[PDB]
């Protein structure tokens, strides 16, 4: 039981890591996002001058 | 061995000094004699040759043809020599000659 | 041998705490924190104010820069081989001894080929007992060495005529002049051949004075028994098999 | 005439690009109301117990 | 003379080399060393900046592999079979054929001299070592000690430990506190949490 | 000490900071403690520190800092508070985010509360005096003997003469300042310049 | 710079947070140090 | 005048690529600190337990 | 100051156009005006 309580620990240890590394790949997709919205306003007043 | 060694060391030191590879000294040093010695009539022409191959953008046969000499018959003969270049590039229906 | 390496160790760790003590960067509120031991007074007599002394980070003076790193390394180094023998490193460079270890020694910044060339006209001036003329002048009709003759001043004029315009295509649309320029000096400003360098081209070679030629054009210890090897040329000229 | 109609094309350009930045805009600002809320409490729970 | 941007008399002299060498020809209009020193100085006088540096590194380059040639074929200290460039870079203990391209200080070189006479010293490729000396203490750490960032970080740890100190882990751990360690590894640590 | 340093740790590396500050001044804290309401008369919260006690003999013999601090605890000391003054930075490069104005006036307390706390830095002052030795002189053996020799007497004796150790032996090196420090400071000072 | 924009109240906010922030952290002498352990200064975390 | 816009259209869409270069140099630095962090002190204790 | 300004030269420059002599010792930590005028490089021996 001291086996299968270590397993225990370790898969939720796991799963919590995996859960942080979707939140880098949501922060940096949003980056992304916003980085192409502001490059795009940008080309809004190039088109409109 | 003392005379060869000085004879190769001549031409080694040229050719060094010079980008000359050893088919192309032996091909000039033929067509000025067959004694394969040097003297003033084979470096000028190993100048006039670099000279036109600089100027008229041709390889070493075509400036060593250039200055007075023949087309070679016997080249490196490992490849195709200069005169099969020539004429042999395919034979026309038979072999040359 | 144990008694002295805790003694190391023990000097190590005092000298540690004594300087984390007087360490100006840690006031610091928390220098309210820290004392003033006894043994500290006595260091701070023994050796004055260096306690209070300290360097930036990127200083000559930093016990870790490189500098110090250098002298711990030369330090040990000094001893691996006995005087006598030629790997003594007092022998093979006897300028290193005295390298000072300043500021603008480790900032400022010359080619590797500059050292490399002062320390070689180092050696050569020590055995010869002359200066860089008298050597370039005999380099200028040395004759047994593969690269030797060397004209220095006729190649800078080469090398410069080839940066201005190569194949002196200019030079031809002045046909006039070439009344008076012939072949040969074109040859000699087109390729490498010094005034030697065609001495020993058009020099003629029968066994007269061949011997004599032969020791006008190589070294004493070089001789045909030495030429006869094929792995010999190759490496007498640094060429390939192959090639040769 | 002809340049009256050559205005009109930038000025449709305009207005294409504009809906372009609305879109783009929506997709940053769902990231970033995705990323924000990071792990909400169901996660929290199966953790937990 | 416009075409070399240079004087008519350094041309006429140019020209003036009737290079046949004691006949052949006219005769041997050769000059002198200082003669030619001098043409050569007023010849090149006319040129710019970064042409002069690259003057100076084709020069530099070609004296260098001229001095290693005349060392190789004059000096032969013995106790030492060189007989190639990269043996006088092992002996002499720097590089004599890189390009000029490199640049470096003083010290940098001196260090890597003497890591390079330490390196063939250890590795018995040297005859007659002082074997004795071989083993001192500063030889057995080698490993750590052939670069100067790894004796830094060495050295710099026992004064500054703080730099490379790190509660998050150590050795020496109790695997009870290491088990409150993995305890306290969610993602989000709330007060009931730790507690 | 052990234990309050792991749940900050862990609490700073989640991006949390007010309970993790609440946890760190069970240790330290540099408004003082209170204990029976009243203002405390010791400054650490650890009272191994404030005896500066060391645990260990040999610390050498691997190479640990762990070794070499537990041999001298006052290390431990300036750790904790090189911890402490991080989460101070990472407050404001938090409170710095939203490019508010509020925001933007709270990350300037929280810059000036770390630059009262950090003090004044000093400054190099040996580099200009130190005399420049040749590599063998610097490397003679009998400097650095004199050197160890001098260190192993103040160690076991303290003896008071020599009172000039005639600095002509100028053949030794000086402390160099914590890289990290200065790079604290150096960043407090281009985030203030930003600032202003 | 003056490219910084406020109120009166905004820096009466700044200038007395950081007098309290001095005096609590003993930086400042001669602190009244009975009138320091206040209640509101307990919180001061959350009242900062 | 016209031409003078023509270099102000050219200005204005080298400042657009400039801030795109900044989002993609964003990106990059991100992703490099993201490789080269690797695997972090929690899969390493997931894997020892 | 004045023809550093109009002429869109470092100090040097306008310090010798004023009617003072080339600085044959600046900082000497670096190349000296004189050294930079002469001595990048030197042409095939030292400068005198």
């Amino acid at each position: 039981l001291s086996a299968t309580a270590s397993q225990y620990s370790a898969d939720k240890i796991s799963r919590s890591e995996a859960y942080r590394r979707r939140r880098q790949e949501w922060e940096i997709q949003r980056d992304n996002a916003d980085g192409e919205v502001k490059q795009m306003d940008a080309q809004l007043e190039s088109l409109k001058i | 061995l003392t005379i060869f060694a000085l004879k190769l060391n001549k031409a080694i030191r040229l050719c060094l000094t010079s980008g000359l590879s050893p088919n192309e000294l032996q091909t000039i040093v033929r067509s000025d004699n067959a004694q394969g010695i040097i003297n003033d009539s084979v470096l000028t022409k190993v100048f006039y040759t670099l000279f036109y191959s600089h100027r008229y953008a041709l390889s070493f046969d075509d400036a060593q043809v250039l200055n007075g000499s023949v087309i070679n018959q016997y080249a490196d003969d490992d490849s195709v020599s200069h005169f099969n270049r020539l004429f042999n590039t395919p034979p026309l229906k038979g072999k040359i000659f | 041998y144990h008694e002295t390496i805790e003694q190391k160790k023990n000097n190590r760790l005092l000298e540690a705490r004594i300087f984390t003590r007087a360490n100006p960067q840690l006031s610091g509120a928390i220098r309210l924190g820290i004392e003033r031991d006894s043994v500290s007074r006595s260091y701070d007599e023994m050796f004055g104010a260096r306690s209070s002394s300290f360097v930036k980070p990127g200083s000559v003076a930093s016990m870790f820069s490189p500098a110090g790193y250098l002298t711990e390394l030369y330090r040990e180094a000094k001893d691996l081989h006995f005087s006598s023998s030629a790997y003594h490193l007092d022998n093979r460079r006897p300028d290193l001894a005295d390298l000072t270890l300043s500021q603008s020694n480790m900032d400022t910044e010359i080619s590797t080929l500059t050292l490399s060339n002062e320390l070689l006209l180092e050696h050569i001036t020590r055995k010869t007992g002359g200066d860089s003329d008298a050597l370039m002048e005999s380099l200028s009709t040395y004759r047994q060495a593969i690269d030797t003759p060397y004209h220095q001043p006729y190649e800078t004029i080469r090398q410069v005529i080839m940066t201005h315009d190569s194949t002196l295509s200019a030079l031809s649309r002045n046909p006039e002049v070439m009344g008076q320029a012939e072949g040969a000096s074109l040859l000699a400003i087109l390729a490498n051949i010094s005034p030697e360098l065609y001495n020993i081209l058009t020099e003629e070679i029968t066994e007269k004075n061949a011997d004599a030629l032969f020791a006008q054009n190589f070294s004493e210890n070089i001789t045909p028994e030495n030429f006869a090897s094929q792995s010999w040329i190759a490496k007498y000229y640094g060429l390939e098999l192959s090639e040769v | 005439r002809i340049q009256q109609r050559t205005v009109d094309e930038v000025d449709a350009d305009i207005a294409v690009l504009a809906e372009s930045r609305r879109s783009a805009q929506n997709r940053l600002e769902k990231y970033q109301q995705l990323y924000d809320e990071d792990i909400n409490h169901g996660e929290q729970r199966a953790m937990s117990l | 003379a416009s075409a070399l941007h240079t004087m008519p008399s350094v041309i006429r002299t140019l020209v003036n080399i009737r290079y046949v060498t004691a006949l052949n020809k006219a005769e041997s209009n050769l000059p002198s060393w200082d003669e030619w020193q001098t043409l050569a100085e007023n010849m090149e006088a006319g040129l710019s900046t970064q042409q002069a540096q690259t003057l100076a590194d084709y020069t530099a380059e070609r004296l260098s592999s001229v001095l290693c040639n005349w060392f190789l074929a004059n000096i032969q200290p013995e106790g030492v079979s060189l007989h190639s460039r990269d043996d006088l870079y092992s002996y002499f203990l720097i590089d004599n054929q890189v390009s000029s391209a490199i640049k470096t200080t003083r010290l940098a070189e001196a260090i890597a001299g003497i890591q390079l006479y330490i390196n063939r010293a250890l590795n018995r490729i040297e005859p007659n070592a002082r074997a004795d000396v071989s083993t001192r203490q500063f030889f057995t750490d080698w490993t750590v000690n052939n670069r100067y960032s790894t004796w830094g970080g060495v050295s710099r740890l026992v004064y500054y430990p703080e730099n490379y100190i790190d509660p998050t882990q150590r050795i020496g751990q109790t695997r009870m506190m290491d088990e409150l360690l993995e305890n306290i590894s969610q993602s989000k640590l709330s007060r009931d949490t730790v507690e | 000490y052990y234990t309050p340093m792991m749940c900050f740790q862990r609490l700073l590396q989640e991006k949390q900071f007010d309970e993790a500050t609440q946890w760190i001044n069970y240790v330290y804290n540099p408004a003082g403690y209170i204990v029976n309401g009243e203002i405390a008369p010791w400054i650490w919260n650890c009272r191994p520190l404030e005896e500066t006690t060391s645990w260990n003999a040999n610390p050498l013999d691997a190479i640990d800092p762990d070794a070499v601090a537990q041999n001298d605890p006052m290390h431990y000391k300036i750790a904790t508070f090189m911890r402490l003054l991080d989460q101070l930075i990472l407050r404001g490069d938090m409170a710095y985010r939203e490019l508010t104005r509020d925001a933007l006036n709270e990350a300037k307390m929280w810059y000036v509360r770390t630059l009262e706390l950090l003090g004044d830095e000093p400054e190099d002052y040996g580099s200009q005096q130190w005399a420049a030795p040749s590599l063998s002189g610097a490397a003679s053996q009998t400097v650095q003997a004199a050197y160890q020799q001098d260190l192993t007497m103040l160690g076991r004796g303290g003896v008071s003469k020599n009172l000039r150790t005639a600095n002509s032996l100028v053949g030794l090196f000086l402390p160099e300042y914590n890289p990290a420090l200065t790079d604290y400071w150096q960043t407090l000072r281009l985030r203030l310049f930003n600032l202003r």
